[PDB]
Parts: C-alpha cells; structure tokens; sequence
C-alpha cells in the first residue's frame, strides 16, 4: 500500500480458507471430488431423431407408407346364420362392396 | 406470390369482410416475429455461400454424383448444383422472411420435380443436400430462428419428394 | 405487401434482400401498431366515411344520379355505395400491407375495362374517392392522414 | 384406440355408433386418466426401465453380449438398448391408448422378419421385453403393474 | 441516367479526387430537398391525369392547332399529342425526384427535336403547352416544388426549342 | 443511387413511383446524414487506411512485391497503392450513393479483363480490397462498419 | 456476471446496491435474450468457427505447425484445436455473464506462465483468437459480432 | 472434334459440307495417326506424369498441402492428383479429336465456380496443369510437345 | 465402382441439358458485303421463325 | 468535476432556483450533442493506442529527445512518455463526454506542471505531442467532434504551458 492505498486482507490461513470455501455452498464441484463427465446414454443418441422434425413433416411422415386404410377395416364373414342382425349387416355391407 | 400479410387480406377478402380483431392479431404476431426474421435473413444471406458450402461437402463431396460419370461430375454440372443450391437457399430465405412458403410453389417447385425427372438429378440426394442446409443455417441461427427456415426447406424437401 | 415487394424485387434482381431492404422491412414491422390503428379506425368509421363521401358525391356530380346517369335509382346509388365500400376496404388493405400491390392486384388492373363495360365514369368513380379520401382526413389525425392520403391518392391517380 | 375401432366397425356397417360402443367410449375415457397416470410412469423411469432390462438380459443371455453375438460391441448393445426403448416407447403408446393397436402397428407387423434378416435371436428380444416388464412391475403399483404388464405380455407373444 | 447525388458522385470522380466540402454541402442540400420533392413527386402522381387535361385545355383546345389543318386535328394525332405531353410531365417530375436533368436529357431530348422537325409537329405549339403544364403543377404543388417543376419544365422547352 | 434505381424501373414499368418506392427515398434521404458521415470517415482516414492494407497484403502475399512480381519495384508498388485509393473513393462513391452502381460502372466493369492484361493477380486484388475493409471496420463504428461493409464485400465478390 | 460484480462491490463499500446498480442489473437482466442467442449461436457454430480460424491462424503462422514448431504434428495440432474450443467456450461463457470474469478466471490468468511453459507462442495463441473473433464477427450480424468483440478483443489483449 | 464441327455448321447453315470442310476433315483424318500417337504416349505415363507434376506443384506452393491448406493432409494431396489426373486424361482427349472441346466441355465450364466452392486456388490448379504440361512436353518429342502444349495452354488460359 | 455396364454408359454419355445448346449455331449479320453470310443468315431466319 | 448537466444544476442551486428555461435549453442541447460525443467517445475508445502511436511517430520520433540524452531516450522514460498521452487521451475523452474541462483542472492538471519541471519533462515537447494528438484524432473522429476534441486538448496544453 503506497500512501494513498486503503489495506485489505491479501493472505488467508488455511484454515479461514476451509472455513469460507468448504461449507455446503461455495464449495465447487470439482473441489475434492471425482467429476464424471455426464453424457447422454448411446442407445438414447441412436434413437434420436436427426433435425427438428417441423410440423409439416411430422404431419406428411404420419401417413408416408400404404395408407392406414388396409388395417381400419371390417371383413365381413356370415359365421353363422342364426344372427339375424349380423345377417343383415353382412347383406348391407355386401351392397355397399359390390355397388 | 404470398406472405403472412397477404394471407391475412385474402383471408378476409375472400368473404369481402374488413379486418376484425383475429387478423389484426396474427398481423401483429407477424410482426413480432419480423425481427427474427430480419435477423436470420441477414444472416443467411451474409453466409449463402458458406452454408451451400458446408451442405455440399457433408451430404455430397466423396460419392457417386461427384464420381465420373456421376451426375455431380463434369464441372459445369458442379457448378449447376452449387447454382441450385443457392436457389433453393435463397428462396427458403424468402419463403422465411414472407411467412408463408407460396413464393416456394410458385416460384421453386413450379416444374422443378419434372425438371429434375427429366434430367436425371438424383431428387434424395438433394433433398439431403437440402436437409444438410437447414442443419448448418439452424446451427448458424439459431433454434427459434432456424426453426423457420428449417420449415421452409422441409417444405421444399416435401414437395420435391 | 412491403415484404412481397421486396420480395418480388430481389427476386427479379437475382439476389437477396439488401441491407436497405431489410431495414425497410424492419421498420415496417416496427411502426405496425400505427398501420393497425388507422385500419381499425377506418374499418370502425365504415359506415358514416362511405355515407358522407357518396352523399358529398352526389351533391357534387348530380349527373351520375340524374335520369339517364349511371346510378339513378336508389338500387345503382346502393351499387355506388357498394363500389366505394369496396374502394374503402382496398384502402384498409393496402394500409395494413404497407403496400399498393394488394389495391392494384384486386381493383386496379382493368379497372378501366370494368367501368367501360359497366359505363360508369371512371372520373366520377375517382371523385368519389376523393370524397372519402376527404372524410377520411377530417375523421383521422393529421400524420394519419396523410399516411392513408397516400393510398388513396394511388388509388385516385389510377383511376383517373 | 377404442375410439378408432368404433368408428371403423361403425364406418364399415355405414352406421352411427351404438349406445354399447358409446358407453364403452365413456368407460375408456374415465380410465383415461389412471391410463396417463402409468404412461407417465413408465416415461419417467424410462431410462432405469431399459437400463436394469437391458442387465438382466445379458445377464441371462451373455452370448448376445459376448463376441461374435448380434450385440458383442459396445454399439451393438447401445442398438440393443435403443430397440428396448423403442419396445418401452410402444408399450407406453398402448397404455395410453387402452389397446394394443399402437404397438401391434409400429413395431410388431414383420419383427420376426426383421430380427430374422439382422441375425438378432427374436426369443432373446421376447427376453428382453419379459426383464422390461419385471423392472416396470418392480417400480410400479400392484394393479398398474397388470395394466401394463397386459401389454408387455401382448409384445412378448408376438414376439414368440 | 442521373440524379443530384451521382452528378456530384461524377464531378469528383472525373477528377478522380474524394468528395470535398463542396461535394458534401450539395450532397446535404439535396438530401434536405428530398422530404419536398418526394411530396411534389406524390402529388403529381395523385393529378397526372388532370395536370395534362387541364393543360392541354388553356393552350391548346378550341384553337387553330385542334381546328382542322392544325397538327393536333384527328383523334389519333390528339391522342399522339396527349401521349407526348403526358410523358413530358412524367419524366420532369423524374428529373424532379432525381435532382438533375440527365434523365431529360437521354431520355426526352436526343432524337425529339430533330423528330419534331421531320413531322411536322409545332414546336411552339408543344412549347406553350409544357408552359401550361408547368403553371398548372406550380398551382399544384405550391411555389417552392413548382419552381423545380418548372426549371426542369424549361429545360425541356429550351431543349426543344 | 436508390433514387435512380426507383426512377429506372417506375420508367420501365411506365409509372410514377409507388408511395412504398416514396417512403424509401424518404429512409434514404434520411440516412443521408449517416452516409455522408461514413464518407467523411473514410475520406479523412484514406491514407492510413492504404498504407495499413497495402503491408497487411504484402505481408500475406510476398509474391506480388517478391521479384518477378507484378507489383515488384517501388513504383509498381506505389501504383499498386494508387489502384487501393482508386477503389477506396469507389467505396466511398457507393457509401453516399447507397448503392453499388457507382462502384460497379467506374472499377469493376471489365475489371478482370483489364487486371489479367495487366499481368495483376485479382485474388490479391481482392485480398487488398479484404485488408482495406478491416482496416476501416477497426477504424469505424459498428454500425458504420456494417454499413460500410457491404460496399467492402460488394467489392470484394467482384473481384472473386 | 454484472451482478455479482454489483454485489462484491455493494459488499465492499458495505452498503445495499445503488439504485443506479440496481438499473444496471435491471437492464442487463432484460437485455439477457440477445446475450443467450449470441451464445447459442457460438455454441451451434463452435466446430465450424475452430476449424477456420485454425486454417486461418495456420496459413498465417506456418512455422507454429511445420515441424519444429510448436503444433506440429496431428496430435498436436488438435491439441490446439481443443486450447481453441476451450477459448472459444469461455468467450460463451462470458457473453452470457455480460462480464470478462469467468474469462479471466479460467482462461486468462496466468496465461502468459502456461504458454511459457509449454513452449508455446502466446502470440501465436492471440493471433489464433483474433481468427477466430473475426470468423464469430462474419457469423452474424454487426450489432450481436459488436458485443461478441468486446470479449474477443479482451482476451487477444490479455494475451498479448 | 471438326467433325461434329462441320456438321453442326452444316446443319444450321441446312446444306451439306462444303468442299473445304471435307478437305479439312480429310486433313484431320490424315494427322490421326500423329494424334493417336501422342495421345498413347500421355497415357503411357499417367502416373509418372502426375506423380512429377503434383511435386513440382507442391514446391512452388508448399502453402496448398502444409496444415491449413486445402490439400493438407494425405486424402487431400490424393484428390489433387486425382484432380490432375482428370485434367491429363481430358487433355488426351482432347489432343485424340484434335480439338479442345471435349477439355471445355468435361472440365472447363464453371471450373472457377466449382474451385470456388470448393475453396481451392483455382492459379494454384492452373500452375499444377503448368506442371503437367512442362513434364509431358519433357517426355514427348519437340512437335508433339508443341501439339499438346497447345491444349495445356488452352486449359491453363481457360483456368487463368 | 462398379463396372459401368454399356446401359448406364448410354444412359450418362447424355445425363444433363441436352448437346444441341453448344452444337448450334447463332447468326449474326457482322457485315452487310458478304452477300452469302447474308443469304444464309435470311434462311436461317426462316428456319427459325418458321 | 462537473459536466454540463452538473454546471447548469450548481448554476441553478446557487440562486436556489428550480430548472428555469434557460436551464431547459442547455439540458437540451448537450443531449442533443449527447449523440456525437457518445459516438467520438467509443471511437476513440477502440482507436486509443494507434492515435498515440500516429502521434508520437508526427511528433516525437528520431528527435535529439528519443536520442541518447534525451527525456525519451530510455526505454523506461519512452513508455512513460506513451502512457502520459495515453492520460492525455483518456482524459480528452473524459472531458469530451462530460462537455467540461472541470475533470480536466481536477486530476490532469493538478500538479501536473510542478511534477514535470521536478522530473525535468520537456513541456515544449509534450505540448508539441499532445498538438499531434489533437491533429491526428481530430482526423480520426472528423471535423465536428474533431473541434472540441482539440478545444480540450488545447486547454491541458494552455494549463500545462
Ligand atoms: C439386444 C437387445 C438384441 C438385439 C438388438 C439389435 N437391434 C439392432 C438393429 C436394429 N434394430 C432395429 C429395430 C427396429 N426399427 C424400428 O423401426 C422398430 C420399431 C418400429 C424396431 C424394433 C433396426 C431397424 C435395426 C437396424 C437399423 C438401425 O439400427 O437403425 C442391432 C444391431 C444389428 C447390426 O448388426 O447392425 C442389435 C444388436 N440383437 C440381439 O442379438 C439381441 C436379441
Ligand atoms: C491440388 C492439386 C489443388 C486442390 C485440389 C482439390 N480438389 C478437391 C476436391 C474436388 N475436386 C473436384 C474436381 C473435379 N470434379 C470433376 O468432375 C472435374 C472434371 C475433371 C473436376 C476438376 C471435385 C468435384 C472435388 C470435390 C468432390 C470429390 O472430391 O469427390 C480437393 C479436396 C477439397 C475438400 O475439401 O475435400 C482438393 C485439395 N486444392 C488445392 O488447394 C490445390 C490447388
Ligand atoms: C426399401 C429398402 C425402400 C422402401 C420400400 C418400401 N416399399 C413398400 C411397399 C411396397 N413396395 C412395393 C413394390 C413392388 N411390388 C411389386 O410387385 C414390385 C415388383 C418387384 C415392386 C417394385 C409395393 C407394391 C408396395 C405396396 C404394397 C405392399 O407393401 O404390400 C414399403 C412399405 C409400405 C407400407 O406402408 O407398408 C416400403 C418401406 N422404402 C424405403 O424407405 C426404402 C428406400
Ligand atoms: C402535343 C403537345 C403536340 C403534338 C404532338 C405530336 N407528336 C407526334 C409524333 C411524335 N412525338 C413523339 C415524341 C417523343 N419522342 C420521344 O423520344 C419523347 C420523349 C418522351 C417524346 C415526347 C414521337 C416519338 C413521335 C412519332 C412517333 C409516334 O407519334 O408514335 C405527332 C404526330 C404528327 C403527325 O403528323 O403524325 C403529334 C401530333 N402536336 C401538336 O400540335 C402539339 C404541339
Ligand atoms: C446438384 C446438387 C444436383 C443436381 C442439379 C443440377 N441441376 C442442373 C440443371 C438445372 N437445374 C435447374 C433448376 C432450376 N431452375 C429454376 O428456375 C429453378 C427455381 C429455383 C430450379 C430449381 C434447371 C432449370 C437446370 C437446367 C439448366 C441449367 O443446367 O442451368 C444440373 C446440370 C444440368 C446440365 O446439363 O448442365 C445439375 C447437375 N444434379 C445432381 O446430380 C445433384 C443431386
């Protein structure tokens, strides 16, 4: 401190120096502890999506391949002709198929 | 063409009516995202020639196009896909600043998928060209700011699929 | 629109938006609050601005009214009053897009054509313009006049 | 869903939906929230899911692990783990949904023929979806360990 | 073509030295000016149509030019007439909005005299009439735009003479 | 300038001048003042500017000054950094014009024909205009950078 | 970060913040959107902004890499690629503080002895820097490249 | 080739070859034979004559493949001489059909753009077919050595 | 790669915009004295407007 | 030290009058002026070193001073000698943004001349320096910030003589 120079604490003890920087907070991480790189799992990179994905394609690759049509249908097999009901509604459907 | 404006006033002129309050909402929404709008435009034009760059050399360089007899062979045709390229760019670059991708289909697509049928441009490969572009402007802009052009060039990806 | 513009101009030059351009465009987006209020006023007012400039029409022209002129009957004054609310929500457009190409793309292009095969006066259509660029300014706010003013002097120089 | 079938068996009859099926539409979408409340679960506790599943699997089958199996490598088991949570992913999708249509139509139609052209043992995947469904019913509750273990059973029977 | 900012741009150039001071105070004077022209330019945009009627009406109509073996007799050579003056007050308030002349003078001037002289058209007549014109803009566009109006209308008429 | 490019197309299209085409010579009128600032800038600080681009591109290309070189010999150096303050007024023609056609129609019309019968390597050429360009942007505000920037890379792209 | 810098300041004159600190934390807390998309922008650019201010910065100073050099050899050149990332990280880490002291915490003090040590040139490294500043600067626009500078041109001064 | 030449002359013109372009084709026939010889003797020693060239390019400008060039490292020095192996075989060409067409065609429009883009000193490549060139007129005899040096020259221009 | 199999060569010798955009001609009357430069450029004309 | 808002308000507090109009004006007129010191403040800001280094090259160098015998001969004495117009800069600037030369009397010039004629600094010298200084930033920032740049370097040069 030159003559116009106000002191200050330059030096601390060891023990100050555990007593300021060794309580729960203020102690860094990486202080006397094994830090272990934290990454994401490699299973979890492969099945990422690549890119954004923007509403647009999520809305054209919800239908890309043969269109759901094949799987949301009814077939229509006359098991048993008991059920008058189910007999008419095979007959029905079958109108509708044929015309 | 179009942009998110003059789908505001054709919206509203398509039944003669003036502008009631969800349209003078979605112009100021427009507005408020012109800012970012500006800014990835700027960007992206600053860096056109980086970006096609980039594109070129992790979806392109080192394959069969560019291999002889490749499409991507004989410099000329190199220099046809980098022109493309720049196209394409340039008009997602539009399509983003306008808010609405019709410039893209009256202005890109109008015959691009019977232009490249006709002239045996591979149309996955460019569209992979495409999809390492919106990765490096997305990069380069951001996030938010890129998710926009990244719809832009998914547009475009969609209709040359 | 401004942005479609620019657009269009850029395109046509080959080339992305210039710095200009963009400031242009920036602006524009910026000071869209006025735009929005002065198409809510004009919107709001649409009724007394289009009645006071077609009456103001019809004590200035009274041969558009008159027996033998355009719009005689009641029924061709409502077809007058129609136009002008057309002209109107044009105006509004334009205003809110910041720019002419929305007015000129719906009723500009072959507006000459219409009113030849309608018989109208094409001049007195551009009067009647006038008249509601007139009450527009007194029912708006001086700045705001004049940024309206704007298309609506488009709008008449067009016409005539 | 419930909700799709309906309207398709309703669709196929050219028919509106039957007091039956709208009641059961209404006892689907009160379990709804019981159904969102495992989905969650299993979400949460995706990563340990496919973790200990993926262990007990090797544990259980080294020679998938081992040199020369489909998953020797460290990439190869991280292909393992992604299709686990592929598997984990669809069960998810089918409790949501209350039926097993989800799973069945992403990742069950043409598996055998799938594992069968990548070498992968298909009674191991089974395995590997049995290990999944015993750590999910470890850190789940008892009746929701059934709920979702009706699902898990579903993929491991397709799978076998 | 130029305006008042490439004159200046030219003048120095020429002598291939930087802008001085005095380049700079034209440069400041018309940038000043500019908020005036660009009103005057809108205006006469607004009333081109008019301008020239109205012109055309005190110095031409009802006298021996219109009547019959005068230049302007016949629709058609009315309506060459009409198109001659209504792009006379067009490029003037080009040159007006420019700040300099060199539009009028590869774009007006070369050719038109000599074109004049070959059919026949009344110099004086078309003189009269551009002075009409500026009258009418000058009561247009108030005193001080309609005194560019008319030093670029002048202009015209002097190279024309 | 804007003003003769807005003149140029109303006169193609055989128009007057929209008012979006009036409002951007107003923001251009405007900005005047901040154009003539950037000139005056680079007017004022011309010769440090050359002399510092002029050893930064020797320093990178030894070749042009090296013997055998174009610009080898003191007065070929000297031309050499006649040539950085002829394309360094073009920058500054452009920063008061707004534009690049200033620049475009004095110094880069013919430009490689005339460098490559002139023995002139043009990438140093454009290296020179680079190093003058980073040479003002230190010496220049941001923002007055940015302006200037364009004209720089304008230039600049020309050359390459 | 300003904040703890307000703070370590409030607490040395032992007082509450100054309500023109108070201000100054306010502003920087509201400003804060810039600063985030300034460093996600480095951050997405990161490998692309190392890679060519490595070219650059190894054209420049061929000795550094050729051997003999410092960073001669493959390793050792990405070895100072990685010292550049690691710059390139901390420049991140002070845009978003808003202040140089995480940068002169981690990467600048006792710089000088490190570099002595290894033998490598702290001019060099500057110069490397000062590549790699220019590439974020041509990365965007002039206003986010200014504020990016200021970090920039600290740490290039520190190692000079 | 002056074959496809003249007919294309001939078909536009819609008439057949003149006498002269038949004497001229009869000409190029007779000189066949030279050509072939020089065309073999080029392709004879493929490898040699890039193996030379691309060394003698690397000692002119050992920047291109020390770090941070565009052929570094030992994939790059490979794509530059597989680069000069195009260039030699569309000389080959080119010298077989006794004109240069087949050079311009395959590897002489946009070669600037495409060098651009690839960041590639498009002087260095045209000093590198220099290269060739001197080699090839090294290993040929003093007619044929002017024969090809006339396509070498042509692609140098071009390329300059 | 590959082999390259005489269809795909076929296929490749002609993958872009057609030869005939350099294996044409454009006429331009240089002069008016070479009376059969201009002959052909009339037929020329012809052929192309017709 | 006070600047010009601190002058107009001690003005104003020793008649003990609130901000009258005159004290209007001037509050308005130095944020009018705010714009261009601010913008001459951080171009000096990023130019500090240079404009000394231009200065002491105009000024200093291959003088009998930089010579054996000199003041600057050591090299000891030539960096003080760059921090002293690196003071001088700084403080220029200081006084340029505040409007006021009261830092300038406080802490440039508070024994500045009793220290130099102790250390036996040339005065001459440093006044022909810091001159330099005021040519070359004045040439730096223009005409306009360039005047009351060298007004506040010809008062440190005044007070120093
Ligand atoms: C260990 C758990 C078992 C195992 C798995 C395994 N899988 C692969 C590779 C692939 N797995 C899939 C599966 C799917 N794709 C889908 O879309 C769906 C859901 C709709 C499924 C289930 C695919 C497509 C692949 C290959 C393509 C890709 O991975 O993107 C591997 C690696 C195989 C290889 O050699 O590459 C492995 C190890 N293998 C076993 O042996 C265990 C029984
Ligand atoms: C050293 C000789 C110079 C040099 C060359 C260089 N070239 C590349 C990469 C490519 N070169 C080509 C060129 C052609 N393709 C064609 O079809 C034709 C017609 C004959 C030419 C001339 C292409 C297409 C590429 C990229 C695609 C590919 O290689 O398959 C490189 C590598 C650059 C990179 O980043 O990969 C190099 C080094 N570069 C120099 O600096 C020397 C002057
Ligand atoms: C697989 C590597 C690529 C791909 C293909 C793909 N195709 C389908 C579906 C069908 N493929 C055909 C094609 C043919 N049927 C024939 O008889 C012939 C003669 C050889 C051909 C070429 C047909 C008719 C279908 C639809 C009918 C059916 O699938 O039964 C799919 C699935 C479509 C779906 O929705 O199930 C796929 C995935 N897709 C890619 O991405 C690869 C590049
Ligand atoms: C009207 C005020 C006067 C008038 C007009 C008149 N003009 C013509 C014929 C031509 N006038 C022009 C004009 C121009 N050429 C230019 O380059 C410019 C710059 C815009 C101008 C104004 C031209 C080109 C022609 C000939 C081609 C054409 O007319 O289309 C006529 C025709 C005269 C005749 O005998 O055919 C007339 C009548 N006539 C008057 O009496 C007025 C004073
Ligand atoms: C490059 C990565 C891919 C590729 C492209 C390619 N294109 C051409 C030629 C043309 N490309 C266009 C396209 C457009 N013109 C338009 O106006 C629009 C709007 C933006 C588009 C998209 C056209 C019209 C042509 C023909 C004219 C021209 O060649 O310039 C080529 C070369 C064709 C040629 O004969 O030179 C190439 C190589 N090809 C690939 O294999 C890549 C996947």
């Amino acid at each position: 401190f030159g003559e116009d120079t106000v002191p200050y604490e330059r030096y601390l003890t060891p023990g100050g120096l555990q007593m300021r920087s060794a309580r729960v907070g203020s102690l860094r991480e990486d202080i006397g502890q094994r830090v272990d790189k934290e990454v994401t799992p490699r299973f979890v990179e492969l099945g990422q999506v690549s890119a954004i994905r923007t509403e647009p394609e999520i809305a054209y690759r919800s239908n890309q391949g043969v269109t759901r049509q094949r799987q949301q249908t009814k077939v229509f097999k006359l098991v048993s002709t008991y059920d008058k009901v189910a007999v008419k509604n095979a007959i029905r459907a079958a109108y509708r198929q044929v015309f | 063409m179009q942009d998110a404006i003059t789908a505001v006033i054709n919206s509203a002129d398509v039944q003669g009516k003036y502008l009631d309050g969800a349209a003078m909402d979605k112009l100021k929404s427009y507005f408020a995202s012109g800012e970012l709008r500006v800014r990835a435009a700027s960007v992206i034009s600053a860096n056109a020639a980086t970006i096609v760059k980039e594109a070129v050399a992790k979806s392109l360089l080192y394959s069969d196009v560019t291999r002889p007899g490749g499409n991507m062979y004989t410099t000329r045709r190199y220099a046809a896909c980098i022109r493309d390229l720049d196209y394409y760019l340039r008009y997602a670059t539009y399509a983003m600043l306008a808010g609405d991708a019709s410039i893209l289909d009256e202005r890109v697509l109008n015959g691009l998928k019977e232009t490249y049928n006709s002239l045996g441009v591979p149309i996955s490969s460019t569209v992979q060209a495409i999809q390492a572009i919106k990765e490096v402007t997305a990069s380069l802009v951001g996030a938010d700011a890129g998710k926009e052009m990244g719809v832009y060039l998914d547009y475009i990806c969609s209709g040359l699929s | 629109s401004i942005v479609t513009k620019s657009i269009v101009n850029a395109d046509a030059e080959a080339r992305y938006l210039s710095p200009g351009e963009l400031d242009r465009i920036k602006a524009f987006v910026t000071g869209g609050a006025a735009r929005l209020r002065i198409a809510e006023t004009l919107t709001g007012s649409r009724e007394t601005i289009v009645k006071q400039a077609g009456d103001r029409l019809f004590q200035k022209r009274p041969d558009i009214v008159s027996p033998g002129g355009n719009a005689y009957g009641e029924e061709m004054t409502a077809t007058c009053l129609r136009d002008m609310d057309y002209y109107l929500r044009l105006v509004t457009y334009g205003v809110v897009s910041g720019d002419v190409t929305p007015i000129e793309e719906i009723g500009l292009v072959g507006v000459r054509e219409m009113y030849r095969s309608l018989g109208t006066p094409i001049e007195a259509v551009a009067q009647s313009v006038r008249e509601m660029k007139e009450v527009a300014s007194g029912l708006m706010s001086s700045d705001d006049a004049a940024e309206a003013s704007a298309y609506f002097d488009f709008v008449i120089g067009k016409m005539s």
